[PDB]
Order: structure tokens, then sequence, then C-alpha cells
RNA sequence: UUGACAUUGUGAAGAGACAUAGUUUC
RNA sequence: GUUCUUUGUAAAGUGCCUUCGAAGAGUCGAGUUGUUUGGGAAUGCAGCUCUAAGUGGGUGGUAAAUUCCAUCUAAAGCUAA
RNA sequence: UUGACCUCAAAUCAGGUAGGAGUACCCGCUGAACUUAAGCAUAUCAAUAAGCGGAGGAAAAGAAACCAACCGGGAUUGCCUUAGUAACGGCGAGUGAAGCGGCAAAAGCUCAAAUUUGAAAUCUGGUACCUUCGGUGCCCGAGUUGUAAUUUGGAGAGGG
């Protein structure tokens, strides 16, 4: 709110804490991203590389969805289900009843292997998996199910 | 345009509205608001459903 | 019947038959008045498909317009702005000479409707077209529940305000991709696009 | 087709027991009909051939059907249409002036 | 006009824009009239319901074909299968439409159940007058609620048959890769003289 | 201002080709 | 809600078999000029020149030839929230 | 000589209709420059202001020559979002939309192209009466160069 303002403080000052040598005034160095390439080219790289100029191609028409693909780590994944009936899977860790996790289901397009999950077999069905996330899966007697 | 109306987090103002219930009780709370209640038989006063 | 034949026939348009015929009606019409009542359809099976009918209170006009570009008025060819705009000699106007043939119909029988209308010739000078015109205040059209419609006030000078086939099509009505700009109507879809949206609680 | 029930590949996609519906009647916009072949059959012999129609069956008797083909996509809108336009032309020759 | 680390911007406010500013200040009012609207209906809808039979449908494209979905209105075939009409099936409540078509059994049936239920849980008063007011049940999505159908079972046995899911999708990718090629491939060598 | 295309049709003579029957073009 | 005329040798809905199944032209489309668009070998609009088809036609956001596939059904029209 | 037809006229002919105003919002046309780019022409301001024609209580749009590329959706409009993104751009300054998803509201349709051909089955007007937003009888007239019923692609039509 305005009563907590610098702008209060300066009433009665001259200048109102803009200087008296170099004053307040319209646009100095030019209106918005003016003198990008010339007088403001130091900040400009510096603070901003990469600004002119182009790289890569063009794509015409691109709809995202296309690429659609959320991921999820196995760091996570027994997240997926609802931890009531969680412990009872990590207990009794087996084939003949293991826990189908539908990752699709939870909304993922793809399985990561960020690290570690227990000894415990899944089932993960889902669309994408990293070659790694499916040795890990496996090695605690799980399988990945590639659905659509 | 001015902005007229304030955006406050729903889970605030319920910690809000929670602390303010608390403090009808505490009697000095409730005297220091003004509110004659220097004689109330207690507090929280609660009165039949018959009203 | 012979309108299926009369739609075929129509489609060659360089043969000889219909050069003759071409030919003889365009010396005809130029003849005639700028503006001129038609007696009768000249392409029956056309104007009945655009939603023409022998029943009292449908009229037809024929008119004539001028081809080629709109040459920019101003004196001399004098623009005083920047160069992009001093072009006077290429420009093309974004009507088609054929809403300028049904607008003029139209303020020549203000009491009408302008309902559609077609091409009917063509030499170097003019387009030539008959509009097809309806009454509405003819209790045959009054009546008739398919045509009545025209009788709303909604409908008062669609010729003027691009709602006749002609109008539509160059105010680029159609569903799609390539009518994005135009189609919920133009000046119309820029405002939405442009419009600072502010809620109460600041979204 | 028949969808593999996997995420890439060729016939990508989740299977589904399915069902192949009833033909819709637009579909068949493009089609004939005895009313429309006749009647573009006996125009065609009311008002003979036009202009640019009888460049192209000279064309082809005298310079074949390649440089017809060429010639009729400039005077049509593109080449498929020349190709239907000199495939009707080279029947009006076989059909007529032949057996 | 550039100065400090800061992130570059884009306002576009280089138009006359402070012409073209809505401020819905009418949120309340217009919420006000919008549930007036409906009591309004609601009563000259006499017992009818607000709204009509919606079908279900599975959703467009890879991201929200998981999940089924509202669709506009039921198909001929299954309006057909609900044994009805839809000229009729029109003036029952009933959403018709005839763009949509059955590539997909699942749906079918789904659909053609919603019309079982639908019209098992409805009366349709007598054509005369008479009117034996029965109390009118607003929505009709809420009545029939869409649910998202059971893909599978919390539990079931691991069959490992042994090849990797990452390498089938990697050689799934690859097949069609060089699909055209192989094809090339195919048709020169068969051109061998 | 200059060219091409369109407005643009009808004869006759002369040139021009499928390569010394006339469709066609100047 | 009531009440009076029965409109009718009227009108409509549905199942099977058979033969049919008409569907918009100086338009679609094309070249070029100009304008416009986020629209890029060209988003729309218009002028001039060319000008279609019917197992066709349009679209499928990189021009082209070939082969397929998917999807609508233009050049006429009404319509509350 | 007489009587049609076609096309074109005239009436203070019978009855009607348009103009002008307003114009916040709406449908079109036409169309700037200041300005920004630290100069400036392309660009920007802006498909904005001014000028012109035309509507309503809303207008317009609207039952796909649509979106998609999915397990596909399904008239139009608007909101949230997509997104300051794809893309355009002296690739500078600057600009910049769409498909999906959630929601408000929901509604769907009619012509043309068809031999009623055992019967123009259709309609304006005048006129008399009546129970007058109209009906019936009668008479001029329109209309076959096609007025009704039937059909609209989702179909649908003729036979059995
Ligand atoms: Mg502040
Ligand atoms: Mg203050
Ligand atoms: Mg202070
Ligand atoms: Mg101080
Ligand atoms: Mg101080
Ligand atoms: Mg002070
Ligand atoms: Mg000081
Ligand atoms: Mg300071
Ligand atoms: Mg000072
Ligand atoms: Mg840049
Ligand atoms: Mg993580
Ligand atoms: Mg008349
Ligand atoms: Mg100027
Ligand atoms: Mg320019
Ligand atoms: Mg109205
Ligand atoms: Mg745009
Ligand atoms: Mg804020
Ligand atoms: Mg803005
Ligand atoms: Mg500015
Ligand atoms: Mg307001
Ligand atoms: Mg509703
Ligand atoms: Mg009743
Ligand atoms: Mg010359
Ligand atoms: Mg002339
Ligand atoms: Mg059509
Ligand atoms: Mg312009
Ligand atoms: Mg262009
Ligand atoms: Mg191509
Ligand atoms: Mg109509
Ligand atoms: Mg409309
Ligand atoms: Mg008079
Ligand atoms: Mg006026
Ligand atoms: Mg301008
Ligand atoms: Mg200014
Ligand atoms: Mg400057
Ligand atoms: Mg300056
Ligand atoms: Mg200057
Ligand atoms: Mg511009
Ligand atoms: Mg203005
Ligand atoms: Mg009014
Ligand atoms: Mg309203
Ligand atoms: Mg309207
Ligand atoms: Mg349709
Ligand atoms: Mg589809
Ligand atoms: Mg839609
Ligand atoms: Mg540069
Ligand atoms: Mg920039
Ligand atoms: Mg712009
Ligand atoms: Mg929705
Ligand atoms: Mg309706």
């Amino acid at each position: 709110p305005s009563r907590f303002t610098k702008t209060r403080k300066h009433r009665g000052h001259v200048s109102a804490g803009k200087g008296r040598i170099g004053k307040h005034r319209k646009h100095p160095g030019g209106r918005g991203m003016a003198g990008g390439q010339h007088h403001h080219r130091i900040n400009m790289d510096k603070y901003h590389p990469g600004y002119f100029g182009k790289v890569g191609m063009r794509y015409f028409h691109k709809q995202q969805a296309h690429f659609w693909k959320p991921v999820l780590n196995l760091d996570k994944l027994w997240t997926l289900i609802p931890e009531d009936k969680r412990d009872q899977y990590l207990k009794s860790a087996s084939k003949e009843t293991a826990p189908v996790i539908d990752t699709l289901a939870a909304g993922y397009g793809k399985i990561l292997g960020k690290g570690r999950i227990p000894n415990v077999p899944v089932i993960v069905k889902a669309r994408f998996v990293s070659k790694l996330a499916e040795e890990k899966i496996r090695a605690a007697g799980g399988v990945v199910e590639l659905i659509a | 345009w001015r902005k007229w109306n304030v955006k406050v987090n729903h889970n605030e103002k319920r910690y809000a509205t929670a602390s303010a219930i608390a403090a009808t009780a505490v009697a000095s709370l409730v005297l220091a608001r003004g509110h004659r209640v220097e004689k109330i038989p207690e507090i929280p006063l609660v009165v039949s459903t018959d009203l | 019947g012979a309108y299926k034949y009369l739609e075929e026939l129509q489609r060659k348009k360089q043969s000889d038959v219909l050069r003759f015929l071409q030919r003889v009606r365009v010396w005809e019409y130029r003849q005639k008045n700028v503006i001129h009542r038609a007696a009768r359809p000249t392409r029956p099976d056309k104007a009945r498909r655009l939603g023409y009918k022998a029943k009292q209170g449908f009229v037809i006009y024929r008119v004539r317009v001028r081809r080629g570009n709109r040459k920019r008025p101003v004196p001399k060819g004098a623009t005083y702005g920047k160069p992009t705009n001093q072009g006077v000699n290429e420009l093309k106007y974004q009507r088609s000479l054929r809403a300028t043939a049904e607008e003029r119909v139209g303020r020549r029988a203000a009491n009408l409707r302008v309902l559609n209308s077609y091409w009917v010739n063509q030499d170097s000078t003019y387009k030539y077209f008959e509009v097809i015109l309806v009454d509405p205040q003819h209790k045959a059209i009054r009546r008739d529940a398919r045509y009545n419609w025209i009788c709303d006030p909604v409908h008062k000078h669609r010729e003027a305000r691009g709602l006749t086939a002609t109008g539509k099509k160059s105010r680029g009505i159609n569903k799609g991709h390539k009518f994005n700009n135009t189609k919920a109507g133009r000046r119309k879809t820029w405002k939405r696009q442009n419009t600072l949206s502010l809620w109460r609680y600041r979204k | 087709t028949v969808k593999t029930g996997i995420a890439i590949g060729l016939n990508k996609g989740k299977k589904v027991t399915s069902m192949t519906p009833a033909p819709k009647i637009s579909y068949k916009k493009g089609a004939a009909s005895n009313r429309t072949k006749f009647v573009r059959s006996l125009v065609r012999e009311i008002a003979g051939l036009s202009p640019y129609e009888r460049r192209l069956i000279d064309l082809i008797r005298n310079s074949g059907e390649k440089r017809a083909r060429k010639v009729a996509k400039k005077r049509l809108g593109s080449f498929t249409r020349a190709k239907a336009k000199v495939e009707e032309m080279n029947n009006i020759i076989a059909a007529s002036r032949r057996h | 006009a550039i100065s400090k680390n800061l992130p570059i911007l884009k306002n576009h406010f280089r138009k006359h824009w402070q012409e073209r500013v809505k401020v819905h200040f009418d949120q309340a009012g217009k919420k006000v009239s919008r549930r007036n609207a409906r009591a309004t209906r609601a009563a000259k809808i006499a017992p009818r319901p607000l709204d009509l039979l919606r079908p279900v449908v599975r959703a467009p494209t890879v991201k929200y074909n998981r999940k089924v979905r509202a669709g506009r209105g039921f198909t001929l075939a299954e309006v057909k299968a609900a044994g009805l009409t839809a000229a009729y099936a029109r003036t029952i409540g009933i959403a018709v439409d005839h763009r949509r078509q059955n590539r997909n059994q699942e749906i079918f049936d789904a659909n053609v159940q919603r019309l079982k239920e639908y019209q098992s849980k409805i009366i349709v008063f007598p054509r005369n007058g008479k009117a034996p007011e029965a109390e009118q049940v607003l929505s009709a999505a809420a009545t029939f609620p869409i649910a998202q159908p059971a893909t599978d079972v919390e539990a079931r046995a691991v069959q490992d048959n042994g090849e990797s899911a990452f390498r089938t999708l990697r050689l799934a990718r690859s097949e069609k890769k060089f699909r055209g090629i192989r094809e090339k491939r195919a048709r020169e060598k068969a051109e061998a003289e």
C-alpha cells in the first residue's frame, strides 16, 4: 500500500531519489529490447548468451500431445499403490500373486530407473521402459508388460 | 481494473477461522474485545437447542 | 426432367452451341440498361437450385458491373505516407463483382430481399448477373413456411452485410484450419484474441 | 489392420474387439448412375468437343500421349486431370473414328 | 532499456489495449442469473430432467485415450440395438448423433447397456393430458454416471516369458524404420532379370 | 509508352507441320 | 384442468426380399498480380487468364512424380441457448 | 378482319413497401500517420483512428467438403486452458494462432437434382357471407419455361 512506500519518504527532497545530474527522463537507452547488438550488447552476451540467431529445424504445426509421455522412476513406482494395500504386497513379495501396477492408468508414459526398489516382485504395465528400469524390475522377480 | 478482491489460500483461511473460534473461549480475549461477559455463567457459553 | 439436361449443357461454355448463345445474348444485355428487370430466369435450372420458384413474389433482376481492379481513388496517385502504401494500381478489392451486382439491384428494389444470384455472361468490360429476389410482404411469400424466414427483419439487405452466399464466401466463413482468421467472423475474433481478461480473483 | 498392442511400431495401438460400421451413403457422393451416364452421354454428342479438346486429340494422334498430357496439364488444373482428359480423349478416338 | 540480470519478458502491451479490458465484475451476478435460468427451465420443463442421456465414448489422441468420457449422442446403431428408432429416442430424453461410428464393441455394448438402464429407470407419461405428477430428478448425468472401465485385477501371477520389453520396443521401432528400404530391396532384387 | 492474353467473328490468296490429301497456326 | 367437434374409406412408425439410389460450373482446381495471416516453395480474400470430374471431389500446415491410407461431401438454405 | 402470345410501356390505376434517425454492442467495405525500432525504408503502431454501406435485441456463427492419426472424436458460440507456445520476423524491434482436456449452454434441420400424368392435386387478388391475426363459395388471375404432396445422403425411392 501507498502508505509503506518510498515515494512518501521522498516528499520534500528535490529529485525524488532520481538524482540531480542524471535526472529521471523518458527513455534514455531506447525502448524495450532496443540496442541488443549495439549499446546493450555487453548485457546481452553474459546473462543472455544464445539470444541472437538460429539453431535447429522448424516444425510447422506441432501438436504437443503427440509427445506426451510423463516419466516415473523406480524411485517411486510403489507410490502408485495406495499404502494400506502396499504393505500387504511388500511383505508376501511373490509370484503367484504380485501387484499389477498400471502406470498408464496413473498417467505415466515411461518408466525410468532412478533407484532401488525392494526385492518384492511387481508386474509393471507401461508404454515405455528404460533398459535399466526393466533390468532392475526383473532382478526383483517382476516383469514389464507392454501396453498402449 | 485495479485489483479489488484478494486470493487467500483456502487452508490459511481455515487456519484463521480455526484460531478465531479457539479464541471465542478464553474469557480475557472476549473481554479485551469489548464484550461484557464479566458475569456470564461460563465460557464457551452453551445454551439449549430450544433457542 | 429437363433441368438435369440444362445443368450439363451449361458446363460446356466452350462448346459451339453455347458460344453462339453466349455471344448473341451478351450483346443484347449490353444494349439494355445496366440494371433492368428480367422477364424470367435465363438459366431456369440455376435459379431454382438457388431457391427460386415460379410463384408471385419471386423476382429476377439482371445487372452489369465493370471488370478489373479497384483503382485506388486519390488525387494524382499521391498516397501521402509510407512506401508500402504507395500502390494505386494493382489493388484488388475484397468483395466479388457479384457482391456489387447484388448490392446495386438490392438498392434498386429496397422493398425486396436479395435471396441469391448467379453469373450469366461477360465480355471484357462487364460481368453480367441475374439476381433472384423475394418480396417479403407478398402474401404468397408471407405464408409459405419455407420462404417466410426471409420476412424477418434480421434479413434486411443481406447483400449489404455479407450474408448471401457470395458474402459468406468473401468473408471467409468456413470450418477448419484454413479459416482460423475469419470464421466466427474476423473483426470479432481479432477482438477476442486481443482482450485482456481479468478476474476478481486474478488468475 | 489389427493393432499390435504396444506403443510404437507398425501397427501400434491398443487391441480392441472390433466392429466395422454400416456404410454411409455420402461416401458414394462420387458414383455414376444410369441417369447421369445417359445425360452426359447425350449432351456430349449434342454439343461435341471444345477447342482445347480438339487440339488435344490431334496432339495425341500426331505427337503421342506424353506431350498431350504436358499440354493438358497446363490447360486444366493439373496432372491428374490431364491424365483423365487424355484418357477420355483417347476413348473418343477409339470408340469413334476407329471401331 | 536492457539492464541487470533479469529474464527477457514479452508483455504485449504495444496496442491500444486499455480499450479491450474485460473485468468480470459480474461474476456473482452471472452465477445468480445462471442459477435462476436453471430453476426456471426446470419448472417449465415439467418433470423432465435438465439434460439428455449422453453416451460413453473413448477420448481422442495418445494423451487422453486412456480415459473414457461423455460423448455427444448415441449413433443410429446403438439406438437400433437398444430397440428404438432415433426419432422416438429424441423425444424420450436421449441424445442421438448421426455422425458417430462404432468400430469398438466394448464401447458399443457399454452404450447399449446404458440405454437399457435408462429406459428401465424412466417413465414416459401418456400422450393424452392425464399427467400423473412424478417429481423431477434434475440430472441424468448424475443418475447414470459414466465410469472408467476396470482393465485388470490387483494381483496376478508373474509371467516372464523371457524376451525383454525394452528390446521389443527398440526392434519394433526398428522394423518400422527400415520398412520401405527393405521393400526397395525386395523390389530391386525381384527385378533380377 | 511497348508486348502478350481476353473482348474476337467471317471469306480469299500466300506462307507454316503429322513428314506433296487439310485439322491447325501466323 | 375442463368441455365440444372426430378429423379418416386420412396420416405416420417398424421387419424381410428385389431393383434403384438423381446429390449445386466460369464453379472446384490452376497460373499470375495484389492484399492479408502465426501459415513457413505461399492462411484467407479479390482482379485477370486457364478451367475440371464422377470408383469423382476437397482436406491431411515442405515444393514434385509414383503407390497407398485416413477423413469429410463444396460451389444453395433456416435455426433458440 | 378478328383473337392470342412474347417482350416493352402508361396511369393521381387496387393494395403495399424503401428512404431518415439512433448506432454502446453487431455484419461488411475502405483505410492512415503520429509512434516503436534509440537513425530508417521492410516491420511496428493496426488488419487500429477517421470515411462508407447494413441489422437486432442481441448480431454473427451453426448441424462438417470439421477435427484428427486415437481404443479415435463429432453443429455453433463463450469461459478456463493450450501459450507468450508452434510459427512469423531488416530471424531486429517486435509479433503469434490451432487441435486435444475441463466447464456455460444445448437442438435440430430444408431445398435443388424425380412422371401427380387416371386427371396443378398448389397460390396472390376481387367479391359475397361468416364465428375476421382467419374460413367457405364464386369469379378474374398466377402457374406446365413447373405451382403441391413425396425425398435430403444420417439417407432414401419404386416394386414384392
Ligand atoms: Mg505495488
Ligand atoms: Mg496505504
Ligand atoms: Mg508513512
Ligand atoms: Mg530519505
Ligand atoms: Mg533522510
Ligand atoms: Mg521529508
Ligand atoms: Mg538527500
Ligand atoms: Mg533512487
Ligand atoms: Mg531536478
Ligand atoms: Mg530473437
Ligand atoms: Mg524422481
Ligand atoms: Mg410475375
Ligand atoms: Mg496516407
Ligand atoms: Mg505492402
Ligand atoms: Mg427472431
Ligand atoms: Mg491471425
Ligand atoms: Mg496477482
Ligand atoms: Mg494484451
Ligand atoms: Mg506503441
Ligand atoms: Mg463490462
Ligand atoms: Mg446442461
Ligand atoms: Mg392434457
Ligand atoms: Mg499488336
Ligand atoms: Mg465490349
Ligand atoms: Mg451438395
Ligand atoms: Mg485493404
Ligand atoms: Mg497470398
Ligand atoms: Mg501431391
Ligand atoms: Mg430454402
Ligand atoms: Mg444464418
Ligand atoms: Mg393508387
Ligand atoms: Mg439508414
Ligand atoms: Mg490498414
Ligand atoms: Mg500513442
Ligand atoms: Mg524512430
Ligand atoms: Mg528516440
Ligand atoms: Mg524520425
Ligand atoms: Mg499490416
Ligand atoms: Mg471507424
Ligand atoms: Mg430495434
Ligand atoms: Mg441472450
Ligand atoms: Mg441470426
Ligand atoms: Mg449434412
Ligand atoms: Mg471419424
Ligand atoms: Mg465441435
Ligand atoms: Mg540482424
Ligand atoms: Mg523478441
Ligand atoms: Mg499483426
Ligand atoms: Mg467439452
Ligand atoms: Mg429447430
